[PDB]
């Protein structure tokens, strides 16, 4: 079965550098004509498409971003490997990794992975209305309609979001579990 | 470097219409050019491939074609597993996504019910507001009742009157 | 607006692929630029094989590679700091 995944950090600080890895089973980058490639994506915006690396090694870059990126494949373990230098807070997303469609004259990406989401910030975990990092569980009386969880936005480096209803709270990085 | 423009970010739709996506190339890309699906949370699915081979398992409802620099994808009868964001991509040279287009479902035109606390903008309709330090979050159509919300005296202004409901 | 050349031709006796295309006089010296991309197996960017110059001929031995690939051309015309459109050239495959 034809596989990808993406590891990441998760949570990286500016300036530093970015270690993306995307593992996968089910086909060989050493046959003739494979390929496999990066694209990320920010909240409620499109797609972008950051490098590519074929089964000879010869790599791909946009053009953009090729000054901080490179791009490495191995194997003898199966990954493809993705680097990221001077790391900026509009890097934050997430990303993929997804391989070419094996057949001639097609280069559509038919196999992708999940996803990783990096999150690029200077914080720390901080523990109806609501701290670092997302996510966050804003439950009511323990469980349905009529309830408006909203989107985090961030203020000073810090999410904030609100619940309404016509409240559980939780918090996983910091096991803040306020039962209101 | 070539460019795709897809417009608009958003088209308002009812369930059972046809639905064609405008995906406009700058040179042209000699029918390479690939359809993607994506719903909230999840990886895009790629749909079709060279402009017009559907990939396996996707339904027969949908479409593509075009050529030189114009491509659009179709759906003949909208269903709610069809209701995603659309981005077409251009794979001639290297690759480039377009902006996407991501299908609304329309619905009559509801009054937000404001509730302030010492300010909530619930379930309305048409999506467009404007409010009058302070920090706002918007939520998805609802799939129970199309309708929106958005987190913020209070005031707005929406279409549904002209008075703006101050609270 | 300046003028588009024509009858973009590719040639090639042996591996030695040269491009020929044809323009029209001017009283200034038109320059040309051409390009070849590969695709097939790879899909690279457009890369420039003759950059400004005023021969209606352009070879570009050291841009094939890979005979599983198809290469395709595309040449436009300069006269002063003005451009011309691009004329693009149909498919290349075997010698």
């Amino acid at each position: 079965a034809v596989k990808l995944q993406e590891s990441g950090p998760g949570i990286l600080k500016p300036s530093q550098t970015l270690s993306l890895t995307c593992s996968f089973s089910g086909f060989s980058l050493t046959t003739y004509g494979m390929g496999v490639g990066w694209i990320r994506q920010s909240s409620g915006k499109g797609l972008e498409w950051l490098a590519h690396i074929w089964w000879d090694d010869d790599k791909y870059y946009n053009p953009s971003l090729k000054s901080r990126l490179t791009i490495s494949k191995d194997t003898s373990r199966n990954q493809v490997f993705l680097k990221i230098t001077s790391v900026a807070t509009a890097d934050t997303a997430t990303y993929y990794c997804a391989r070419r469609a094996p057949f001639y004259g097609n280069h559509a990406m038919d196999y992708w992975g999940q996803g990783t989401t990096v999150t690029v910030s200077s914080a720390k975990t901080t523990p109806c209305l609501v701290y670092f990092p997302e996510p966050v569980t804003v439950t009511w009386n323990s469980g349905s309609s009529g309830v408006h969880t909203f989107p985090a936005v961030l203020q000073s480096d810090l999410y904030t979001l609100s619940s309404s209803v016509t409240c559980n709270v939780a918090h996983p990085a910091s096991s803040t579990k306020v039962d209101k | 470097s070539v460019e795709m423009t897809q417009s608009p970010s958003s088209f308002s739709v009812s369930l059972g219409d046809r639905v064609t996506i405008t995906c406009k190339a700058s040179e042209d890309i000699y029918n390479r050019l690939a359809w993607y699906q994506q719903k909230p949370g999840n990886a895009p699915r790629l749909l079709i491939s060279g402009a017009t081979s559907l990939e396996t398992e996707v339904p027969s409802r949908f479409s593509g074609s075009g050529s030189g620099k114009d491509y659009t994808l179709s759906i003949t009868s909208l269903q709610t597993e069809d209701v995603a964001t659309y981005y077409c991509q251009q794979y001639w040279s290297t690759w480039t996504f377009g902006g996407g287009t991501k299908l609304e479902i329309k619905r009559a035109d509801a009054a937000p019910t404001v509730s302030i606390f010492p300010c909530f903008l619930n379930n309305f309709y048409p999506k467009d507001i404007n409010v009058k330090g302070v920090l706002n979050s918007w939520t998805d159509q609802d799939s129970k009742d199309s309708t929106y919300s958005m987190s913020s005296t209070c005031e707005a202004t929406h279409k549904t009157s002209t008075s703006p409901i101050v609270k | 607006s300046v003028p588009t050349p024509t009858n973009v031709t590719i040639e090639s006796y042996n591996m030695n692929p040269i491009v020929y295309w044809e323009y029209q006089i001017m009283p200034q010296v038109p320059v040309f630029t051409v390009e070849v991309k590969n695709y097939g197996v790879k899909n690279s960017e457009w890369i420039d094989a003759c950059i400004n110059i005023s021969h209606h001929y352009c070879n570009i031995s050291d841009h094939v590679g890979d005979p599983s690939n198809s290469l395709w051309v595309r040449v436009k015309a300069r006269v002063g700091q003005k451009e011309s459109a691009y004329a693009k050239s149909e498919e290349f495959a075997v010698s």
